[PDB]
């Protein structure tokens, strides 16, 4: 099965760098050219930088030219994007996707599920992770985090089904906060426990919470 | 520089055809055959749809179709389903500057079956009272068409204060889900009767209500 | 006077480009050989093949490409312009927006260029036949 | 040392009759090759085939009988101890009611008689591969 | 397509002869071994004669030994059954069959459609035929003819669909009778001819009867 | 000489199974593989279901099965359908006299829903009377179960004389077919106010009638 990871996203600071790392797998690397491709918030696509399946031939968007290096390792089958002097206009979600070179007619067959990179004076904060106690509905409150994102997993993943992660608020304040439920059967509360675990990797945040009946 | 430029919005009825336009120059989409289509849900990666102006890519019915006239592309969607309902992105090599994209098109899908709003009010937990704060949830699920509007209440009269609400985002089975969030003082929360979270769809409100003394 | 099969070469194929076949199945129709021409991204035969050309003799002809190793949307032809036990020509023009394919000098197949006759590095002619030749000839 | 595929033999098999086969796929699995082992009831290569034993290499075998002209009832398998370019021995044995097929020494495959072994005249080694060894042994 | 068609049946005398042919088409004949297997009335069947592919090996039932020869021509596709000195226990629908023989376990997997052999001192009597007057049905009845068979068809074989021909009835006096009716609508009746075609091959009767309304 | 005996009769519920024996000798079932089955309809050639005592034959689903112990050969049909009303023979080779068959089954397939006759009643033709006879035409169709008794009236009174009335015979839908020929002078024919003829099926009377006046 073919496989783009993006890693390597977060907070910085303006005039600040960062490097994006994209893991490939299930494919022949090294034979294909690859893109960055970003999205900021509220707007449409932007290609940012390609690169040839050897490496010796890239190019660049005029809006990133001179500040960002696109580079790649096929013994590692990895990809990358050096990023310096950022600006708030670099923030956005980043896709390494692939093939968008002329021979291929520039089509982006398969994409990474993307990385979030925030520029921005400002601190990371770390969520307060609070039960909300219970067919039967329960989840977790994952309040006042900067910035995007937060995962949620059920269980530490066992727990699948009946799960409903909703989309972060983004509050006045500029912090963000969302909400986790679990529609579960009646008959399993007191008898199975429930744990939501959140992350929070911009903070370094690392919660596990049981929630029970009141 | 005159971008791709698409309609930000467009409608279609359930079962019948749509097209979508997709504006360029000379240097771009009259340039050569570079034309691609992405579709789009908020929060994953795009997935192509045609490349090569008119080509569908893998597992794409052929109601998708592509064409071009002098530097203006077109996406065409026939025999509209629900899953239709999203964003669309074309993209063209342009002259010296790799892969431009529009600015991307919401399509509504018309004469769907009208969904009240299921909502889910939790109060504020045991936890976020000892942390002097106060949080009530209200989780509004399996909506259509993907609008609302919430009010709250403090006893019977309306609460305009500490309330945040996400915009709708579309779930899996094709319906929409939104959040909102009051915020109190512990004070607030136990000096009242109660609490209502009002959420309006189609003219028709459907409210929920805790209370402190449950 | 015959060719090694599998037939593998280098090639460098552009709008104007023809490659020539001539060779004879290795059974009777009612067995069913197959001829396979596939036009490679590279020189390994596990490679990404842009153009997959394969003859069901007295049966069917099936093209398709095999993009990030992986096979994409089949076309179906029922044309059969190939007699039982005799030795054909085939003949694949690169035009600008497809190949086409003909047989004993008749235009028989079309496909859509889906990755464009550029990337094409080496062709490999295999399966249940006997060559006798192999030419990559151009007009511009 | 290689010997000429189709590889075409007249025989005459009966219950002890061991069928063995030393070859190589000419293919690597990605791209699919065939081998193809037919027991004939004539010279003919039209003619019925008692057994039909089809491996499509890294993906299934499929074994069947043509009787009056006509393909029969299908039997698959998705047992694939063959490996990817790699020499293989393939050996059937006609036991009272059924082929036994090993490959490389381990039983494979198995078929029940359709028609008797006594009515095969021809055996038929053929598809893409290279073939060292084709001989007919007997126990009693 | 394989095809299998015997011939040559009929009333005959006893201590009479008789030549059924069996005509193959659509498999290569001179390969498999065949039989002639037959079936008294009200009876199961009855192996006859066995053949090999070339013709130098035969075989017959204990009964018909030495009245009987199976035969071949493998030129033209035929089988031959001889029939000698002929009784009343001959008398049978003839099946020609095939492979039936040793190396395919003795199984019958394809036959042909079978010819009726009479034997008795009894002479043939061609059937009088009349209309039977008009959805709306409409037929003919064919009335007193021995021995069986008949055969009816509606225009020349044009007219299939709702067609039923009757099994025939065996009167006390020895002759059998048939119908066959056609369920045709009501507003072709006038415009749309309708002719049932009446063949009785024992006694060389062919007659064309136009059943038109009353 | 014993013969491969069979029950003359065997019935079976539909959706359910039924067995079939055949018992031989130690020349015949007990000698060898050789073991048939074949299903037959009459009027039309046996269709090979088993070959090699339990070996299917082209397109006979699994839920046909055929097996032996000792000299008795058993032929097993599941799920049982109305197709499955039919005749079964087996048939073995025997040891010096080729193949060698069981006289029959008849198997009937219990709990198929009861179909009421359709009854066509065609009075003498004016060419018939012409030629001094007369005839009355009466048609049975669709019955299920495959049986009727048929009785004539000539105005309000019986009449035994000058019936004659097949067996009931299976059609392509399942349901059985029989016809009745009631024989009369022109005079008779004239003479009398009406006949009828009478279908009786399961205890209930369907009555066709027709007038000479008409
Ligand atoms: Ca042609
Ligand atoms: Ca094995």
């Amino acid at each position: 099965q073919l496989q783009l990871v993006e890693s390597g996203g977060g907070l910085v600071q303006p005039g600040g760098s960062l490097r994006l790392s994209c893991a490939a797998s299930g494919f022949t690397f090294s034979s294909y050219a690859m893109s960055w491709v970003r999205q900021a918030p509220g707007k449409g696509l932007e290609w940012v930088s390609a690169i040839n399946s050897g490496g010796g031939s890239t190019s660049y968007a005029d809006s990133v030219k001179g500040r960002f290096t696109i580079s790649r390792d096929n013994a590692k089958n990895t990809l990358y994007l050096q990023m310096n002097s950022l600006k708030p206009e670099d923030t956005a979600v980043y896709y390494c996707a692939t093939p968008g070179d002329r021979l291929w007619y520039y089509r982006y067959d398969y994409w990474g599920q993307g990385t979030q990179v925030t520029v921005s004076s400002a601190s990371t904060k770390g969520p307060s992770v609070f039960p909300l106690a219970p067919t039967a509905a329960l989840g977790c409150l994952v309040k006042d985090y900067f910035p995007e994102p937060v995962t949620v997993s059920w269980n530490s993943g066992a727990l699948t089904s009946g799960v409903h992660t909703f989309p972060a608020v983004l509050q006045s304040s500029g912090l963000y906060s969302l909400s986790s439920v679990v529609t579960v059967p009646s008959s399993s509360l007191g008898t199975q426990t429930y744990i939501c675990n959140v992350n929070h990797k911009p903070s370094n945040t690392k919660v596990d919470k049981k929630v029970e009946p009141k | 520089q005159a971008g791709l430029t698409q309609p930000p919005s467009v409608s279609g009825t359930l079962g019948k055809a749509v097209t979508i336009s997709c504006a360029g120059t000379s240097s771009d989409i009259g340039y050569g055959n570079y034309v691609s289509w992405y579709q789009q849900l908020p929060g994953t990666a795009p997935k192509l749809l045609i490349y090569k102006v008119s080509r569908r890519a893998s597992g794409v019915p052929d109601r998708f179709s592509g064409s071009k006239s002098g530097n203006t592309a077109s996406l065409s969607i026939s025999g509209l389903q629900s899953e239709d309902e999203a964003d669309y992105y074309c993209a063209s090599y342009r002259y010296r500057n790799n892969v431009v994209f529009g600015g991307g098109t919401h399509l509504t899908v018309l004469g769907q079956p009208k969904a009240a709003p299921s909502v889910t009010l939790f109060p504020p937990s045991s936890e976020e009272l000892q942390a002097n704060k106060a949080t009530l949830v209200c989780l509004i699920s399996d909506f259509y068409p993907g609008a609302v509007t919430v009010a709250w209440k403090a006893d019977s009269s309306p609460v305009k204060a500490g309330v945040e609400t996400t915009t709708p985002s579309k779930q899996s089975n094709n319906k929409y889900a939104a959040s909102s969030y009051l915020s109190l003082t512990p004070e607030q929360w136990k000096s009242h009767r109660s609490y209502s979270c009002q959420v309006t769809h189609e003219g028709s409100t459907v409210e929920k209500t805790v209370a402190p003394t449950e | 006077s015959l060719l090694p099969v599998p037939y593998t070469e280098a090639a460098s194929l552009s709008t104007g480009s023809t490659v020539t076949i001539k060779g004879r199945p290795l059974a009777c129709f009612l067995n069913e050989p197959y001829l396979q021409v596939d036009f490679h991204t590279e020189m390994k035969e596990e490679s990404d093949i842009v153009f997959h050309f394969q003859v069901c003799f007295g049966r069917r002809v099936v093209m398709n490409s095999r993009e990030y190793g992986a096979w994409k949307q089949q076309v179906e032809s029922k044309n059969m312009p190939f007699q039982d036990g005799q030795e054909f020509e085939l003949s694949i023009s690169v035009l600008p927006d497809k190949y086409q394919v003909m047989v004993n000098g008749q235009s028989s197949y079309t496909f859509d260029h889906r990755i464009k006759p550029e990337a094409v590095k080496m062709v490999q002619v295999w399966r249940d036949i006997s060559l006798t030749k192999f030419n990559v000839s151009y007009l511009k």
